[PDB]
């Protein structure tokens, strides 16, 4: 229903500082809060959030409480500074997908319709993006008991906006791999991207892990994907797909031979319009 | 005043569901919250009144606040019918009131049980002595009819007031359908 | 190109003073500038 | 049951297999297409067809041990191609 | 850090822009407008600007105080936009003028003749006319 | 009341005039280019929200 | 007294906060309030920024209610943490930083609550990467201008190291007001999080761009290429003629070939090379 998400910076750091302001409890707390947007053209936006008194207990851990007196009247506020801004969904801190984040959503989804969640991360480090998002349906299949309040993540990714460039790039002024040239494709996708290869790679190695040994579901829903990835394959070094490769690249060198050929042709005018320079330089000077 | 924040514990379980008493047990029980939220409040403007219930979904109907309005719509029409769990009635009472305004306050919780409990004593004694290690002073006084003599309720607010706490409470309900407000006529004179 | 590159790079040497604007102009544009904050 | 190599076959096999006449089995691939239990091509002239997808079954706690080995060394690849970007590119990005 | 100060120098651009118009250049890298406002003065560029885009008469941005060159423009004109095309076509067909056969053939070799087959004009080298004027009593 | 009448004039005496003006095209999203009754066109911006 | 070595630490969040909210409502001059703990007589240390609603319209600084920043005050204290309320701000949008007339009666009924109160201007416009430009102020006496005296008292070169800007040197500048260098806390557990976010491609790169029409835009590319290299074949023959700062003037009416060509090169190269080897490892990688 809902295409694809765009997270600000503001938010992105704006739970990471709740994390901090509630740091100080030592043992044990889960960041979770209220997040606050539009969402335009199908296309979901995120702009401001804050975050809800929270606590839980981990003996009977299905009790949660979230101060709707609080809410009503902070979104009253928001509101009121903001009446463009409105309510989006929530986010939890989502190191590992707690119990309750089944229904938190089923909590506040008279709020929102389509009370959508963000997991984030507080240690960061991956080779990826450490934002989700899921979205709530009820699906049902056509084995067992059919309507099944799951989770699904819909793609994500980290929204800009001319406004917060600004403030992004002035505190960054640590590294830039701009002059994207030749080089930054092979190190933006090329090395990283076989790396994000990797990861899914070993993904389906983690769940293959049941062999005999894991968990109780075998796998009914699970390898009709990987049989149709295995179906999915591609081509063996037989066909014209190698003629037509060897074909195809032999057309693109020619245009690498004709840049390359002309580029020496201009350096060299360049050295030419360079001893005009020093010559008719030292005899005038001296 | 004296810093407290009363925390109030409504029973809307399957076995709330007659007139026995004489308007309504709902009525009834909600006309006592009333009056005691108008002792605590005009005893106090420092106290404000939510409520919780210990039936299957513990939910809070209304947000803890020194309003009573809200208090009293969604006792309109609040549909008392579902299974009771008295067990989770503990945690969704006492992490609200790690959730509340100041703990400077005292923990202070009435609770209300008009059906038939089925809970492990060894479990309300489990969360009994945490009730003594989080140092928590509820009086629960029972509504409707009960398993007599408060089946592991005395064992409970033993267990509650015990190791020189000895000031909790545990009002029983009497067994004949009369007017309550002489029944609760005893914690609000004196907790 | 690589080759016209390494032997192309001597022109840049004698002249070696590129002076920011002056230093009397500087302190004409402070007083001329003092002036406008005196008006 | 054939296997990605060629997965490509003939109706004097499925004429066996099945061990219905030479003109029957081709209007059996026709409806087998229009379910869409199998998406291929038919060649009739080789008298071969070209089966490319088929439906997903399932399978026992044997298959996912060829389905372990088969993602084995396919890691590998990735692993030693990947190698000689990061060691030949190494002067591209430190 | 020269990346870092290439796009510093461009806060000078911002919002508050007035409008001018260049007239010519002195040298490399300074030059002479004339401001909207009536004046002309004699002013200093913004280096980034491809000076291959200035021509003649180029719109260009001023700055509101400091009065110097900031950005070259689209053209702009509001003596007329350009005959919207679809409120704007007067329903008009050639048909409804009877009896103006020199003049209507005329001026199609006037106006549109050359507009459309230009090579001949200039491969015979006719030179097509500039402007056309057309006159007489009204009506 | 009377303080209140003129305590509408306490703070009624603050609104600040407002050029009349013309648009002339538009060349982006926020850059817009604008001509008063006054004299030169000018390159403007707008509000957000209008 | 001070040394002008005050040295305000904020935050790395606040900017933020200041950015936004002073943008998007940015011909009118927002307001709203700061909130970070008060260290010592030198340094302060604001962490958090909330703003308040305006008033009415009209381009101003409208007023202050103390029944909203006493509830917005508590909901913090009642969710998150207790902080102290230590300045303020406002926002000259495209006009630099100073104190008006107005801005310095709202400061003056600040100042007299607490004496280290912080005027703040923000301006979201003249800002473009490097130059975020916030300049935090606060009142000098004018009694003591009077006096003909010189507050301040340096005790260490950290003040004038920041000259001050010739607008506000017309406004109040120096004789209502002073200037504070302020900088920036920041962590590297901030940092690797908006870095590594901040501008990510996913697996993109491991595509093959529109296969047909790659070598269709090469065509696109070179057609015009060949006419712009005839007028590289032209360019050059006025050479070994009039000297080349008047072949620099008088080249600003019609475009060279020299500077439009080697983009056009670069163009086709890195266009070509990156489809070609991110062609090139799928045949590896993919059976
Ligand atoms: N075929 C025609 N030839 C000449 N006149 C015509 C024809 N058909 C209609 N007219 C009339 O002649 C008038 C021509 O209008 P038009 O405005 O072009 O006149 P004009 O020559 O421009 O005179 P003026 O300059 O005074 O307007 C029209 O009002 C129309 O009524
Ligand atoms: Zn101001």
């Amino acid at each position: 229903a809902v295409q694809k998400v765009v997270v600000h910076p503001l938010v992105l750091l704006s739970v990471v500082d709740h994390f901090n302001r509630i740091g100080k409890v030592g043992n044990q707390k889960r960041v979770v809060g209220v997040l606050l947007g539009s969402w335009q053209k199908k296309v979901l936006d995120v702009s401001n959030s804050f975050a809800v008194p929270f606590d839980e207990d981990d003996k009977d851990d299905s009790v949660w409480f979230l101060d709707h007196d609080y809410l009503e009247n902070m979104y009253g506020m928001f509101k009121k500074v903001n009446a463009r801004e409105r309510i989006v969904g929530w986010y939890h801190t989502g190191p590992k997908l707690h119990k309750n984040d089944i229904a938190i959503n089923e909590l506040m989804k008279r709020y929102c319709p389509n009370s959508v969640l963000v997991i984030i991360d507080v240690k960061p480090k991956d080779l990826g993006l450490p934002t989700e998002a899921y979205i709530s349906v009820e699906e049902v299949h056509d084995d067992g008991t059919p309507t099944s309040k799951t989770f699904e993540h819909v793609t994500s990714e980290i929204g800009a906006e001319e406004a917060e460039e600004v403030g992004v790039e002035h505190l960054l002024r640590d590294i830039k791999d701009t002059t994207v040239g030749t080089l930054s494709q092979r190190i933006t996708n090329q090395v990283h991207g076989l790396k994000g290869l990797n990861s899914k790679l070993l993904d389906i190695r983690s769940y293959l892990e049941k062999v005999a040994t894991g968990k109780l579901p075998i796998n009914h829903q699970i390898i009709y994907q990987l049989q149709d990835v295995f179906n999915l394959l591609p081509d063996v070094s037989l066909q014209e797909f190698v003629k037509a490769f060897y074909l195809k690249t032999n057309d693109q060198m020619v245009v690498v031979y004709l840049a390359s050929l002309i580029r020496s042709v201009v350096a060299l005018h360049n050295l030419i319009n360079n001893k005009i320079a020093n010559r008719d330089a030292e005899k005038k000077e001296g | 005043m004296v810093l407290e924040s009363t925390m109030v514990c409504v029973d809307n379980s399957e076995y709330m569901r007659n007139g026995d008493f004489l308007p309504t047990r709902l009525q009834a029980q909600q006309d006592a919250v009333n009056i005691v939220c108008h002792s605590k409040t005009r005893s106090n403007p420092e106290n404000n009144v939510g409520l919780i219930t210990l039936a299957n979904d513990c939910e809070v109907l209304t947000t803890l606040t020194p309003d009573t309005g809200r208090i009293l719509s969604k006792l309109h029409t609040v549909q008392p019918k579902g299974k009771i769990t008295f067990c989770t009635g503990i945690r969704v009472a006492h992490l609200a009131l790690k959730h509340r305004q100041g703990k400077n306050h005292k923990m202070r919780i009435i609770a209300f049980v008009g059906s038939p409990v089925e809970d492990n004593e060894k479990d309300l004694v489990k969360l009994a002595k945490r009730l003594k290690k989080e140092k928590v002073n509820v009086d629960i006084i029972n509504f409707g009819e009960e398993e007599v003599n408060t089946e592991k309720l005395t064992a409970f607010v033993n267990t509650l007031n015990g190791k020189d706490g000895t000031g909790s409470h545990l009002v029983t309900v009497p067994p004949g359908p009369s007017l309550a407000d002489a029944l609760i006529s005893s914690p609000i004179l004196a907790g | 190109h690589n080759m016209s590159v390494k032997a192309m790079r001597f022109p840049p040497k004698s002249y070696n003073k590129d002076l920011e604007s002056a230093e009397e102009r500087r302190e004409r544009e402070q007083q001329d500038l003092e002036f406008a904050k005196e008006m | 049951t054939r296997p990605a190599n060629h997965r490509q076959l003939t109706f004097e096999e499925i004429a066996k297999s099945a061990k219905i006449t030479v003109n029957e089995v081709e209007l059996l691939v026709m409806k087998a297409l229009s379910v869409g239990l199998v998406k291929g091509s038919i060649d009739e002239v080789d008298k071969r067809v070209h089966m490319t997808w088929v439906q997903p079954r399932v399978l026992d706690l044997q298959q996912i041990k060829g389905m372990k080995d088969r993602l084995e060394f396919w890691c590998t690849d990735v692993k030693s191609m990947e190698m000689l970007v990061e060691h030949q590119a190494h002067d591209i990005l430190t | 850090e020269f990346l870092h100060a290439q796009e510093e120098v461009k806060r000078i651009q911002s919002i508050p822009l007035v409008i001018g118009q260049f007239l010519e250049a002195v040298d490399q890298n300074t030059a002479i407008v004339g401001s909207t406002t009536g004046s002309n003065y004699y002013v200093r560029i913004l280096s980034t600007i491809d000076r291959e885009l200035l021509k003649p008469n180029a719109s260009v941005a001023l700055h509101k105080h400091s009065n110097a060159l900031v950005d070259v423009l689209p053209p702009e004109a509001d003596s007329s936009i350009m005959m919207l095309t679809s409120d704007q076509k007067p329903d008009v067909m050639y048909a409804d003028i009877g009896g103006m056969d020199i003049q209507k053939q005329e001026v199609r070799e006037a106006v549109e003749l050359p507009l459309t087959h230009f090579e001949l004009y200039k491969q015979i080298g006719i030179d097509p006319p500039r402007g056309v004027l057309m006159y007489g009593p009204p009506g | 009341k009377q303080y209140e009448k003129s305590e509408n004039d306490l703070k009624a005496l603050q609104s600040v005039g407002q050029i009349v003006g013309e648009v002339l095209k538009q060349l982006t999203e926020e850059k817009f280019i604008v001509k008063a009754t006054n004299g030169p066109r000018y390159v403007v911006g707008c509000r957000r929200q209008l | 007294a001070v040394d002008t070595a005050e040295q305000v630490y904020i935050s790395s969040l606040a900017l933020l906060k200041m950015l936004k909210h002073g943008r998007a409502g940015v011909p009118m001059e927002v307001m709203g309030l700061m909130l970070g703990e008060f260290v010592d007589d030198y340094t302060v240390r604001v962490i958090d920024v909330f703003a308040m609603p305006q008033s009415g319209t009209g381009v101003s600084v409208e007023a202050v209610d103390p029944v909203f920043q006493a509830k917005m005050l508590d909901m913090l204290k009642q969710t998150g943490r207790p902080e102290m309320v230590v300045g303020w701000y406002h926002s000259h949008p495209g006009f630099g930083c100073w104190l008006s007339g107005v801005d310095i009666n709202t400061q003056q009924s600040f100042e007299a609550l607490s004496e280290r109160a912080v005027a703040v201007v923000v301006d979201p416009i003249q800002s473009v990467k490097g130059k975020v430009v916030i300049d935090a102020f606060r009142l000098i006496n004018a009694n003591m201008m009077v006096l003909g005296h010189e507050p301040r008292q340096t005790t260490s070169n950290l003040g004038h190291l920041n000259k001050p800007s010739i607008q506000a040197l017309i406004h109040g500048l120096n004789r209502h007001y002073y200037s504070i260098t302020i900088n920036y806390r920041k962590n590297e557990l901030e940092q690797k999080m908006l870095l590594n976010l901040h501008k990510k491609s996913w697996m993109e790169g491991l595509t093959l761009q529109d296969y047909s029409e790659h070598c269709k835009h090469n065509e696109s590319v070179v057609k015009e290429m060949l006419e712009l290299a005839k007028n590289y074949n032209k360019a050059v023959e006025e050479e070994d003629k009039m000297t080349p700062e008047q072949l620099a003037i008088k080249n600003v009416g019609k475009q060279d070939p020299k500077r439009h060509l080697e983009e056009h090169v670069d163009v086709l190269m890195t266009s070509n090379i990156v489809q070609c080897l991110a062609a090139m490892l799928d045949t590896v990688v993919f059976k």
